[PDB]
């Protein structure tokens, strides 16, 4: 039986469909922007490392785009204080990040792998803590919004 | 022994005839008599199935509007809408 | 001189 | 992975580009008579053999 292959950080890189919660006063606030469903993708370096990721919200939140260190085997990811974001020239922050197997449910009523990370921006003059909480992308188009 | 033969269903389609108008007018506090409609499937009449979401207020000028849609055996839809304006007076 | 293939459809 | 292109879901595909399987029930190929083949969308391995 031949092995597929896959980049060295496969398991976590993935197209997702995410929603963007804010811890406002303690108490999580479902979906304060009012943005709906968005799209983000999760990918590989290209120095095919084992221990970092990109991480890239395609501009359908914030418009960043920064490497996020990786704890493979954990299925977790995280920066160490703020980071360059590439998209435009800002500073995020990454926090409690993981990639959880199979734990989520599609809207078709379908298994799926939930992921979750809180995230930071240095230009959020209001200096809140996001949620961002989805599901990897089936393809159906019943599973889309 | 072979081990693949085909495992499909042939689920057959609705269709869902609306009856009346794609557009009533109502004068305010006229009551809305909805002009009926008719589904099948498979020359099956389930026209007793059809589920209309929407409602509209004869007291409240507007246009309010309303979806009509029948389903067959394995939950596949075909919808139509219709939309009544209240007009005053 | 050479032949021509044709890609698919998809 | 089963039917579809660019990794979307399809009914008419010559190709295998499309959702990881799922199980679930799905239609697939041209609507006949105004009715159409539903399938589960599983794998089949020998298919060729």
């Amino acid at each position: 039986d031949t092995e597929p292959g896959g980049t060295a950080v496969e398991k976590m890189a993935g197209d997702w469909w995410v929603t963007v919660n804010a811890f406002i006063d303690g108490k999580e606030v479902e979906d304060p922007f009012g943005a709906g469903h968005l799209q983000m993708s999760t990918y590989n370096t290209a120095s095919n490392s084992e221990t970092e990721m990109w991480l890239d919200d395609l501009g359908n939140f914030w418009e960043y785009k920064l490497k996020v260190n990786v704890n493979y085997a954990a299925r977790t990811f995280s920066t160490t204080g703020f980071v360059d974001n590439v998209t435009y020239e800002s500073k995020v922050k990454i926090t409690d990040g993981k990639v959880l197997e199979k734990a989520a449910t599609t809207p078709s009523g379908m298994p799926a792998d939930s992921i979750v990370y809180m995230v930071q921006f240095d230009d959020d003059e209001d200096g809140l803590t996001y949620k961002v909480s989805g599901f990897r992308r089936t393809g159906f188009p019943a599973d889309d919004f | 022994d072979k081990s693949t033969d085909d495992t499909s269903k042939v689920t057959y389609f609705v269709t869902l005839e609306r009856e009346g108008d794609e557009k009533i007018v109502l004068e305010k506090g006229q009551p809305f008599v909805e002009p009926g409609y008719y589904a099948e499937m498979n020359g099956e009449d389930i026209t007793e199935s059809v589920q209309i979401k929407g409602s509209v207020d004869v007291n409240t000028p507007g246009i309010y509007n309303l979806v009509y849609a029948a389903y067959n055996e394995d939950g596949f839809a075909k919808t139509f809408t219709r939309t009544v304006y209240v007009a005053d007076n | 001189g050479g032949g021509g293939g044709g890609g698919g459809g998809g | 992975f089963g039917m579809g292109w660019n990794g979307n879901h399809t009914e008419l595909e010559n190709g295998s580009w499309g959702p990881r399987f799922d199980g679930s029930m799905q239609l697939w190929g041209n609507v006949y008579n105004n009715s159409q083949k539903l399938k589960p969308y599983v794998a089949m391995p020998d298919n060729i053999k």
